[PDB]
């Protein structure tokens, strides 16, 4: 069960004005 | 007479400037009043009904906050980045043309204008380094007369006296290691040099309240680890260029690495673990790289410094090694007389034989508690090592002595004293009390030993010359 | 005196301009004095209450800056992104209209006038690393010439002759390693290579100093690695095209990674994170590929030469594997006049026998000093390296030396002259306090090594046959 880190991935968000 | 407000742009030879004003750049004459050449870019201004600057104001407004990214090669304009990741780039304004400007600190500006008028110091903190300043001084700490001179000769020496150093052409050092056995005190010459350090910053200095605060950034060993890729680096690189930036000539910044040994351990070892391979690099970099450290010293504690990664206690990165030995008799009669004040009520039964002298009834306590911890006797018998020759050598508790077990020892005396005086209600402190304390706590140490323990085949070994192959607990009851 | 301000778009036969101002386009005449035909398009000019141009300026300097993603085929006009994914077509102004302007290029535009201008990445924070060009030259490095002979073969000597080169029809290297034990001195060359450029850019060039400093690199390490996927990559790639637009095939661009252990590796030891095994491709594809780098030289720095990718270390790749070899007695005697200057304050017994000559002092005290730690006394006796054969072999002090390890000993006999001259007041560096200051080294580093070491052990088990089993400390 060795420790691992993370990568993560963004998701685009919406806006006006 | 209202008079209204724009944003200065730039200074022409014609004594007229542009102002952005009301949404528009406009180019307008100076009036008579006011010198067009003493105005600077960035600067609010006063105008009128027919559009004449009439005075000149501070650089006072309301913006929001950008994360500087890259100043421009010309040095008038930078790169910033906002809330929906729109990136602008904006003219510097007067005073950031002051410290020198660096990416990753939150500058004032209005995108309409698109003009940094200040930057803010107080988006970009960090808590976690900094650190309260303990109450511990060097008077505080006995037994260690010669690390205390070495650490102060690597710190204090050098700022104190810097002409002769320059003279001599001698650059200050750039990292201490102090290492050693568990108890023997580590931490308390980090408190000490860090509070002496606040008192050179606070009385020396006199700049204000709160800038003791600001130097010695301490960090933990754990402290640094987070969930991500490429995280960890990104904090080694925040600190290091805040450790840079606050440090100035003759200005000491201490980095502290408390517990060394848990993080930074040696690349290539623990199958379970990888991070070594990604930090330890980091450091090692920042320091005595490409660019050096100017005025940073990097001081790093801890119990196993093999554990350490052999790159990074090489000279030029840890410099100077100072190592903590268990105390000797005469050492452990200076912390017991660090501890056993004569604020400390005595029995007057105790001050009788005397006749209430209590600074000699104390250092005849102090002796008789020091003679009976190294009298080598069947009470104080604690182990026996057997090498593969077969010959026993017999440990007392003399040889696990360390302060953290002399206070404990002050502090179990002390308790007993309170239950007597709660219970047969006579006052004071016993010297009995010290030695059934002493009796507690080396039959309470009896369990501890198992079958190979560390911190003391490297220094018993090494005389020895016989690989440790058993230790017995000797005679129990 | 109250006068406006437009953008010019684009110029007719009619002696009238098109002009953007307040939120609309509108056509209007130019005044007399300016003439019409050295107008180009984006250019800002002035206006006034009657609606005449007046005088042409500068382009604008501030705005958004959106990456440009296509060139369209009339040359005029440029599709752009903006922040938030929105796309637009903008014309391309005058300036644009020096190096290409190619795809992928935030470029700075005014999304209501619709015209583009100038760009620039984050990749440039490499360049701030080295703000200050250290001042260390090869005159400050001693015990290696051979090592400094094919440095300057490497990188200096294909610039400093480029007609004989071409008339041999031989290229630059493309890459070089330095790898060795820790502090040998691998550091030093790289910042000296980097002085060396800065001096020629500023002579050559120009005297500015941040052009010159725009030729050198300093990766740092793990710098590159990011939190999202496929950014770091995106950053390796925008580093090597900025390397790629500087070169001219007579100014070199170094690229620095140090610690090339860090962020290369294997692609199979990773245990806690793959991010190499993503990495490395990208930039195998960037050094060597369908389009290669012509003129662009890649120096690496490390302290485990076999943990690298073997790709990287690769001829057409890493072309010269330089070797750093600790310090022998000769380098050691060069190291210390390199650090013990002729100009260091001396005392006058040390003087006093040789007449005050300085130099001949300095010099007899150096060699004295180096037969001291160059000794095979039971006093260096430092470890016992032990093989499943059995040779066992004793090792000194001497074999566990470098450059490191004389400036701390020179470091500390400083110290030990100004505690002395402090104290009694008598200035000079003895002869007495270099001996004094080796023997407490070689004091302080004594319990340093581990249980297993795989830092320079290997290569001597390997040359032994037989792997080590045990080593112990011989001290006391
Ligand atoms: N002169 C002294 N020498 C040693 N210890 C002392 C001395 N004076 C007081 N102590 C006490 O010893 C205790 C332990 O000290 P310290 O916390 O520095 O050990 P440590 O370095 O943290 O050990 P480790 O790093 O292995 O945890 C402190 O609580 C302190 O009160
Ligand atoms: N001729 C020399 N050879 C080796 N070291 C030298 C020499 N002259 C001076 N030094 C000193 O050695 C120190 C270490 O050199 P350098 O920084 O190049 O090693 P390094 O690249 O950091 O090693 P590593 O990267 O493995 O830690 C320098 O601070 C320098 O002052
Ligand atoms: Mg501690
Ligand atoms: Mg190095």
């Amino acid at each position: 069960g060795s420790m691992a880190q993370e990568q993560t991935k963004r998701g685009g968000g919406g806006g006006d004005d | 007479p209202p008079s209204g407000y724009g944003v200065l742009l730039a200074t022409h030879d014609d004594d007229t400037v542009d102002v952005f004003t009301s949404g528009r750049k406009m180019r307008l004459t100076c009036s008579p009043n006011i010198d067009a050449a003493s105005l600077k870019k960035g600067q609010t201004v006063r105008l009128n009904e027919a559009l004449t600057v009439v005075e000149a104001g501070t650089f006072e407004a309301v913006g929001e906050i950008s994360t500087l990214r890259e100043i421009l090669a010309d040095g008038h304009r930078a790169l910033v980045v906002g809330h929906a990741d729109e990136e602008r780039v904006v003219w510097l304004a007067d005073p950031l043309i002051p410290r020198k400007l660096r990416p990753g600190d939150s500058l004032l500006v209005d995108t309409k204008a698109g003009y940094a008028f200040e930057r803010i110091p107080k988006a970009e903190v960090e808590d976690l380094v900094l650190e309260e300043v303990p109450d511990v001084s060097y008077a505080d700490i006995g037994g260690l007369s010669r690390q205390i001179e070495q650490i102060r000769d690597a710190v204090e020496l050098p700022f104190l006296h810097k002409e002769l150093y320059r003279e001599y052409s001698l650059r200050p050092p750039k990292g201490v290691l102090l290492y050693g056995p568990p108890g023997c005190g580590k931490t308390l010459i980090a408190k000490a040099v860090a509070n002496s350090l606040a008192k050179k910053m606070a009385e020396v200095r006199g700049d204000d309240a709160h800038e003791a605060k600001s130097y010695f950034l301490n960090i933990k060993g754990p402290e640094l680890l987070n969930k991500f890729v490429g995280e960890t680096e990104r904090h080694i690189r925040l600190i290091f260029q805040r450790a840079r930036e606050k440090a100035s000539e003759g200005t000491p910044v201490i980095v502290f690495f408390d517990e060394m040994d848990s993080i930074f351990r040696t690349r290539g070892t623990g199958v379970s673990s990888d991070v070594e391979t990604t930090v330890v690099p980091q450091l090692l970099s920042e320091i005595d790289g490409v660019e050096g450290l100017e005025n940073v010293i990097v001081i790093g504690a801890s119990n196993r410094e093999d554990m350490i990664d052999p790159a990074i206690l090489r000279p030029g990165r840890l410099d100077v090694k100072i190592k903590i030995e268990r105390p000797d008799a005469e050492a452990a009669q200076d912390i017991y007389s660090k501890y056993l004040t004569e604020f400390l009520p005595v029995h007057a039964d105790d001050l009788a034989e005397f006749d209430g002298d209590r600074s000699a009834c104390i250092k005849a306590m102090i002796e008789k508690v020091v003679d009976r911890m190294y009298a080598e006797i069947d009470d104080n018998r604690f182990l026996e090592v057997t090498y593969a020759n077969g010959d026993k050598e017999v440990m007392y508790f003399k040889d696990f002595n360390s302060g953290a077990m002399i206070q404990n020892v002050v502090d179990r005396a002390k308790k007993n004293a309170i239950k007597s005086v709660l219970e047969t209600g006579q006052p004071g402190l016993r010297i009995q009390h010290l030695l059934d304390s002493i009796v507690d706590e080396f039959a309470e140490n009896e369990d501890l030993p198992n079958t190979t323990n560390p911190d003391d085949w490297a220094r018993i070994s090494g005389k020895k010359g016989e690989r440790i192959v058993y230790i017995r607990t000797l005679v129990t009851g």
